């Protein structure tokens, strides 16, 4: 797979059911400690759903991060529109088996702010059926997604209305072949500089990735940064 | 170790705890720092309300975990 082929696959997914964007504060950490061990316990990584026409914000507090554009085909542990908290894989359990089983099936704190229903605290959000959630009156907006193809359905109402949404949260296990592009903030010299460092590190291992600017439901190739 | 309790008034409470501490103990520490009676505290971690008498370790509450306080 070459640079243009990754870009083409990325843009096809972006303009269909969407894909993943994973900003990182420490790209050398991500390269050496997350990406490289996958070639020869950071099994699950956080990422955000991006899609053409979905005005989705990325997690970048000071607007100076690079990151990875990751294929919609990465293994999905769970998706939560408002980032319902998860626990870390505990000692004695297999990381690769931890999600979706221990992924919260709804956002407890989110559903409670929405409805003020104190019955909500009577259940364990990781161990709850659709029928129980119906009985609790848990709104659909607070229920997690486990089938990637259905994330665009969860995000349809803001997308249709053209509204801005805060960073969404998926737990994925991404494989080297899932890495499709490098994220670049066009208004941040520090992001671009980190992006170049990351592109060089990845290229040296046989992964020549395009530079991708994502903002507000649109994504473009950057020739060079 | 230190854990963080977020309230719905926008506060974040810092607590010094050992993993062998009980939820009761954690609620006592929230009384000590904020004058909240324990019987009025729900402690939420990763989508479940925590039971008095079980320990942080039993719920896998690690260093720098974030809990959510909700008043009863
Ligand atoms: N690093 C990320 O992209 C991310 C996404 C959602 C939540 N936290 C982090």
């Amino acid at each position: 797979s070459n640079r243009q082929e990754k870009l083409a696959q990325l843009m096809r997914q972006f303009e269909s059911g969407g894909l993943y964007l994973r900003t990182v504060s420490d790209h050398r950490d991500e390269f050496e400690n997350t990406f490289m061990p996958k070639l020869d316990e950071r099994y699950w990584s956080s990422a955000t759903f991006i899609q053409q026409g979905l005005n989705g914000k990325v997690h970048d507090p000071h607007a100076d991060r690079t990151g990875l554009i990751i294929s919609a085909d990465a293994r999905l542990g769970g998706f939560s529109t408002f980032d319902a908290a998860t626990a870390n894989v505990p000692s004695g359990l297999e990381p690769s088996q931890y999600f979706p089983g221990q992924f919260p099936k709804f956002d407890m704190m989110g559903a409670y702010q929405a409805t003020w229903n104190e019955d909500i605290f009577s259940v364990d959000a990781t161990a709850v059926s659709e029928q129980q959630m119906d009985e609790l009156g848990i709104p659909d907006e607070y229920r997690s997604v486990f089938d990637f193809d259905r994330i665009q359905e969860k995000m349809a109402q803001p997308r249709l209305a053209g509204r801005e949404v805060e960073p969404t949260a998926a737990k994925i296990c991404y494989q080297p072949k899932d890495v499709l592009g490098i994220y670049v903030d066009v208004d941040s010299p520090a992001s671009q500089s980190k992006a170049r460092e990351l592109q060089q590190a990845m290229r040296e291992q046989g992964f020549d990735l395009p530079f991708i600017a994502y903002r507000g439901g649109a994504a473009q190739e950057l020739a060079s940064v | 170790m230190q854990i963080f309790v977020k309230t719905l008034t926008g506060k974040t409470i810092t607590l010094e705890v050992e993993s062998s501490d009980t939820i009761d103990n954690v609620k006592s520490k929230i009384q000590d720092k904020e004058g909240i009676p324990p019987d009025q505290q729900r402690l939420i971690f990763a989508g479940k309300q925590l039971e008095d008498g079980r320990t942080l370790s039993d719920y896998n509450i690690q260093k720098e975990s974030t809990l959510h306080l909700v008043l009863r």
